[PDB]
Formats: structure tokens, sequence, C-alpha cells
């Protein structure tokens, strides 16, 4: 398997712009595109050129915000669960495993740019959070929120 | 098991060889000069069929009275064996009467 | 050998008062009034009109459409249309194109 | 019944009649349908190119 | 001066005659040195797709004699005696060993001799053939009048570039009158290249006319052409042959 | 036949109806060519069609390649990632479109 990039019929930027329309979300293309740059395919562009900004900022903030997001939400549904409980539901939510799902059905890692094909999780997961982010700076808190409740939640 | 394993070579065809770009000229002889010729003295081949058309039996007939004298003994015996079968089969067999 | 030239074709403003000009030049300096209804019935004078019209504007009547030109006005309405000449490629490429669709040319 | 015979004897005759006409005028029209010019030229359009 | 040409034998009242414009092959920028009027029913009669393809049918079926012949059962060698006797064995019962059943057998219906494909339209049937294909060509585009088939030089080249230069297109079919006074010019441009072709008039049919693009004419050949097939209607039926003398004919 | 053939559960992906109705058709790959009889009903879907279906659903990108070929076809894929071929071939404008939008409302 080799990444659709590598494959005929493909055009990055009109795929970007397509990500933003399937899921109804107005996203800053900038931003978006800054989201899907991993910082272990620059060091290997680095290396292979030898012979562009990282995701950090916006999968932290995107982590930190889905984080408080889903303990809202989770606080409001269910009073009587305790701090330690929803802690524990927050991480299930916050997986790997799940949010990787959720992103390969998203055509996250089709636009996703790393050094491994496929992906490694670990990558994956912090690509998504970065989108997140992204939308947040996009479209404010509500956006984002009704974002995570539309993804999230429902799994 | 008996269907082919490679692509056979490509067929090339030209189409623009002299033959095929002059195919059907001098069609138009009668009308166009003055009814000298008949198209049909551009047909080339047998003695027996140029510019005629007939069944099986009648070209045999045919081949028989205009180009008999001269052909093969045997061929001649063959054909004469043709006509006696084809005579039987028209005259005598089918679902028609 | 002269390059080819383009079969694309706008008509110009002033495409009125050229014909004005042309017809008086191969009719003669005398006009009838409504000269849009002269006939091209004569067969020399149709051939010198229709010549310096597509010496000029470098578009020509075709054959199929000569026997169409009867009158001055059916030359008038004729060298109205214009021809735009362009392979289907560059007309699809440029005629507001959205953002998600790619066409490409393999010929 | 209703009517009695004598009341019905001929009560629906003029419907009965007019309804075979019905039949007699489809019968008497089945003819060859009309010949276009316009499907004959457009056979022509099966080598229509891009360019 | 001008190039005139009129239609000399009479055309119908209802109708009128259409127009095509003259060039020669003597300049690269000699279009447009004359015009001319056509037959309207030789050049602009009903468009008849049905009779281009009887025509065009008849035209390529009419020579054509098939060489393909099988042996039957009766000329395959041998095969006289019956193999086995029918009650006897277990086997299948046969007469012959050259039965169509048996392998290097006979054919039961095969490919039977020299046969002939060989059938006549009516001529005034191929006359409108030629009358369609001829309005078909001016109809769209494809049909030019020439005074004469005469080139400034005989370098092949330039009859090409010329085409080229003029939108005729990949093919082209040119047509003098005779076969004797054609120019010496075109004979020799004409001889080495393939796509393009040089005809009599008398050559001139459906088929090639089809197969090229373009088809050229010339004014001798135009007045030619309108009077032979224009003599087809408004004609008798034949006493004998009209190779025969009659008392108007040739 | 049911024995003959794999079986499975109705479901969508990610539950699609919950939230947000999200079109799982991603990409659509036209195959056509600039001659030829197969791919004219599929030509005249590019004169027309494409642009206002490509409007009508900013979600999937249109690709059309305008390549030789002796069969035309499309090439729809989905988010999940599955991958459905269908020739086109000697196909009407109409029964074209048709197909087209049977792709683009299933997932
Ligand atoms: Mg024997
Ligand atoms: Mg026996
Ligand atoms: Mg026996
Ligand atoms: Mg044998």
């Amino acid at each position: 398997p080799v990444r659709r990039s590598e494959k005929p019929n493909w055009d990055y930027h009109a795929e970007i712009q397509a990500f933003g329309h399937r899921l109804q979300e107005n996203f800053s293309l900038d931003l978006l595109k800054t989201a899907f740059v991993n910082s272990c395919y620059i060091k290997s562009e680095e290396a292979k050129r030898q012979q562009l900004k990282s995701n950090q900022e916006l999968s932290e903030q995107g982590t930190s915000f889905s984080q408080t997001c889903l303990t809202q939400f989770l606080e409001d549904e269910y009073p009587d669960m305790p701090t330690e409980g929803i802690k524990n539901l927050v991480d299930f939510l916050t997986g790997e495993e799940v949010v990787c799902h959720v992103a390969r059905n998203l055509a996250v890692e089709q636009l996703t740019l790393s050094e491994e094909f496929p992906v490694p999780p670990a990558v994956l997961q912090q690509t998504f959070f970065a989108v997140i982010g992204a939308l947040l700076q996009s479209s404010g808190p509500e956006r984002t929120a009704l974002f995570i409740r539309d993804f999230l939640i429902t799994q | 098991i008996g269907i082919r394993l490679t692509l056979p070579p490509p067929k090339v065809v030209d189409r623009w060889n002299e033959k095929r770009a002059m195919f059907g000229v001098y069609d138009n002889i009668g009308i166009l000069g003055n009814f000298e010729k008949h198209p049909k003295e551009l047909i080339r081949g047998p003695i027996w069929l140029r510019g005629w058309k007939g069944n099986e039996l009648q070209r045999c007939i045919r081949k028989r009275k205009m180009v008999g004298s001269r052909m093969f003994a045997d061929d001649l015996h063959n054909l004469n064996k043709r006509i006696r079968y084809l005579y039987k089969h028209f005259n005598r067999h089918g679902k028609f009467r | 050998c002269p390059p080819l030239r383009s079969r694309a074709y706008t008509p110009p403003e002033d495409l009125q008062s050229r014909l004005e000009s042309y017809v008086k030049e191969v009719f003669g300096s005398s006009l009838p009034s409504n000269w849009q209804d002269i006939s091209l019935e004569d067969s020399r004078l149709k051939f010198n009109l229709l010549a310096h019209l597509a010496d000029d504007l470098g578009h020509v009547v075709p054959n199929s459409r000569l026997h169409q030109m009867c009158r001055v006005r059916d030359v008038l309405d004729f060298y109205n249309v214009p021809i735009q000449d362009r392979s289907k490629f560059d007309e699809l490429s440029a005629s507001n194109l959205p953002p998600n669709l790619k066409i490409t040319w393999s010929y | 019944p209703y009517m009695t015979r004598e009341q019905e004897r001929g009560h629906a005759a003029v419907r009965r009649r007019e309804a075979f006409e019905a039949i007699k005028a489809a019968a008497t029209s089945k003819f060859p349908p009309h010949r276009f010019i316009a499907d004959q030229l457009d056979h022509l359009n099966v080598t229509k190119k891009w360019s | 001066e001008p190039v005139l040409r009129k239609v000399e034998l009479p055309v119908p009242t209802h109708r009128r005659p259409v127009q095509a414009w003259v060039e020669s092959l003597r300049g690269f920028e000699q279009e447009r040195v004359g015009l001319a009027d056509l037959h309207p029913d030789v050049f602009a009669t009903a468009p008849r797709l049905d009779i281009l393809h009887q025509v065009a049918m008849w035209q390529k079926n009419f020579k054509r004699i098939s060489y393909a012949k099988t042996k039957t059962r009766a000329e395959v060698r041998g095969g006289g005696r019956k193999p086995w006797p029918q009650k006897g064995t277990g086997r299948a019962r046969h007469g012959s060993i050259r039965s169509p059943l048996w392998r290097g057998g006979g054919v039961a219906h095969g490919p039977r001799g020299p046969t002939s494909y060989y059938y006549m339209l009516p001529m005034k049937v191929r006359a409108l053939g030629l009358k369609v294909a001829l309005t078909v060509k001016l109809a769209q585009d494809d049909l030019h009048i020439m005074d004469s088939l005469e080139l400034p030089t005989g370098d092949p080249q330039y009859l090409t570039e010329l085409a080229h230069y003029r939108r005729w297109g990949d093919s082209v079919l040119l047509v003098d009158l005779t076969h004797e006074e054609m120019p010496q010019s075109i004979v020799e441009a004409t001889s080495r290249l393939k796509t393009f072709n040089l005809i009599p008039a008398v050559g001139l049919n459906v088929h090639s006319m089809l197969k090229h693009q373009t088809l050229v004419l010339t004014l001798p050949t135009v007045a030619f052409l309108e009077d032979k097939l224009l003599w087809q209607d408004s004609r008798y039926r034949p006493l004998y042959p009209f190779s025969l003398p009659y008392s108007d004919f040739p | 036949t049911a024995r003959g053939t794999p079986s499975r559960f109705l479901a969508s992906v990610l539950h699609n109806g919950l939230g947000r109705y999200v079109q799982q058709l991603q990409r659509l790959s036209f195959s056509v060519s600039r001659d030829g009889a197969s791919s004219r009903g599929a030509r005249e879907f590019v004169e027309r069609e494409v642009i206002d279906f490509a409007r009508r659903n900013p979600g999937v990108v249109i690709y059309v390649n305008s390549r030789p070929c002796c069969v035309p076809r499309v090439v729809a894929e989905y988010l999940n990632g599955a991958v459905r071929e269908e020739s086109i071939h000697c196909k009407s404008v109409e029964e074209i479109s048709t197909l087209v939008q049977k792709l683009a409302d299933q997932s």
C-alpha cells in the first residue's frame, strides 16, 4: 500500500477544500494546511532534500479544548458520575484507536503528511487534534463544540 | 485448455495504399462515359462468373457448359457428381413444395 | 508560404457605415432609399461586394451560405454573428469552473 | 327487478351504438407512421468528435 | 478579370441556382478569383442518406468474387467402404470414414466454389447517388471549384501546405475533365502523394468522395457533370442499349 | 445466490445520520476520449452536467482525464476507502446522469 498522494488523479489543494466542505465547516484553508503537516515529515523532507510550521501549537490547543469540551458535555449529561469516572470516559473518547477510526473514515490520513505509510496512530491522532484546533481558531468555540458532539460523542 | 496466453503481433492496415485509395473508381464508367462500357466489364475472375449471379446448382451447370471441355478428368467427374447431387436435393427435398 | 491564420472573428462597431461605403462604391455614388433592400441578383456585383468584405474583414462567406445572400441586409446580418475559435479544452478550462472540478488533457 | 321488460327496451340503445363507432373508428385508423427527416440526419451524430 | 460562370442547361422555374466561390491553385492567397452558378438539381437536391448507403453498398459488393471453397464428403479422398459392420461390435454405426462427424472428414455446409455477388442497382438510382453525394459535399463546405488544376511548381510539398493553409483536410480528391489533358504539374505532384488523389471525370464515384474529406472540381468538369446527371431524368425509357446510335445522344 | 455469496449486516459509516449527514462519495474519476463513439455519450455529459453537478455537491472532487480509450469509465471512491468502477461506455447523457446520481447518494 502506498499513500493516495502517490497515485493518479490527485491534487491536494482541491482535496483540502473538499475536506472543509464535506463537514459543512468554513475552515481557514491556510490553517487547515498547517494542521496536516507533521514534524516527523519535515525532518524526513529536510534529509531527503539534502542530497513550514509544525502541528505542535494547533494539536495541543485541539486536545486541550476537546478534553474540556468533552468533560463539560459528560458532566452535564451524567451528574452523578465521579471525577475519575468521566476522566476515563473522556480518555476513551480521546483514545488512540477510536479517534483514529474517526480520522480514517474522514480521510484525515489521506491528507496527512508523514514519513511512514501507513500512518502510525500516534501521528494520526496528533493530526486529528490539529484539525480541531484549526477549526477552533476558524469558527470559535461554539462550532467546534458541535463538531466534537457530531464526531466523538457518537462513538 | 484452448485459449492463447499472449497477445498476437499487432496488425497495421495501410488505408492509403494505392488499392484502397482508388477503390471503386470507374464504377460510373457507363453514365459518365456515354455508355461505351457496362461496369460489368470491370469484373475480373472466372470465365463463367463475370457479371452473372446464381445459386450453387446454377453455377455448376454454367461451369460445366463453359469450361467443361477444358477441365481436368477428376475435377470434371467431381463436377458431374455435384450436379447429380444438387439436382436431387433441390427438386426432391426441403420443407416447402 | 504565409502562416495559417485564425478562424476567430469579432464583428467591428462600424460595420454599418463600412457596408455603406462598400455598396456606394460598387453600385455607384447615387443610392436609393432603403439600401438594405438592394438585391444581389446580379452575379458580378455580388462577387465584387463580397470580395471587398472578404479581403478586409478577413472573414469570408462560405460556399454553403452564398445563395442565402440574396439581399444586402442578408450580408449585414451575416457579418454581425461572431466566430470564436478554440479547442474544447480551452473553452471548458475558462468556463466558470467550480474549484472541486479538475480537467486534464492527454492529447 | 326494477324496470319491467317493456320499460328497458331500447333504453340504452344509443349509448350501445355510439360505443361501437368508437371501435370502428379505431379499427379503421391503423396506418403506417410519419417519416421524419430529423431522425435520419441524426445518425450522423454517431461520429460527433470533441475536436 | 473576374471569372463568372452561368448554368447553360435550363433550370426549373421554382428552383434558383446555388453559388460557389472559384479559386485557383496558382497561389496560396488565390482564393475568391471568381463566382459560379451551379445547377440546383445536381448540387442542391434533398439529402438522401439511404441512397448514399444503397449506392455505396452496391459499389463495394458488385465486383466481389469469393474464392473460398471446401471439399464435401464426396470430394474427400478415400471413404469408400463401410468401416465395420453395423450390428456386430459395440461401436457407433458408420457408413464412411469421411463423413462430417469424423476427424479429417468433408464439410457439411461449406463455402462452395467461386461465388459471384454481382447485381445492378437501376441507372437512375446510381445517378441520384452521384447527385446526393455532390450536394452533401457543398452543404458541408467540403466542395471546391477551380478554374484549372495548374500548379506554379511540381514540388509535391507545395500542394500539401496549400491544403493546410486552406483548411481542406487530410484527404483531397482532385477531379479533372480528361485523363490526357491533365496538367503536367499536378500529375507530378500527386504521383508521390498518398492522401491526395487525381482522377478523370469519368472516374468519379460515391465511394471515393465519401473516403476523401475534400472534393475539388474544375469549371470544365462541373459543366460536364451537370450535363450527364441532368440527362438522366428528362429522358425516355430505352428501346435498345444507349451505346447504339440515336438521333441526339452523343 | 445467498449461500453461494457473502453477507453483511446493515450498517452505516460512523453513524452517518446521527449528528449530521456526510456525503460518502469523496472522489469521481471520469475517463473520456476526444474521438470515438464509445465516449460520445460521456463527451456531452462533460459539456453540460459535470459543471452544475460539481456545484451541487462541493464535497466530491471531480477529475476528468480526456485521453484515448476504447471504454470510458468512472471511478467512485468513498470515505471508508472502497473503490467502485463503472464503465459508462455507450450510454446516453440521461442514463449517464442517472448513474452519477446513484453513485453520489450511496456509501
Ligand atoms: Mg466416394
Ligand atoms: Mg451408405
Ligand atoms: Mg452402415
Ligand atoms: Mg478436410
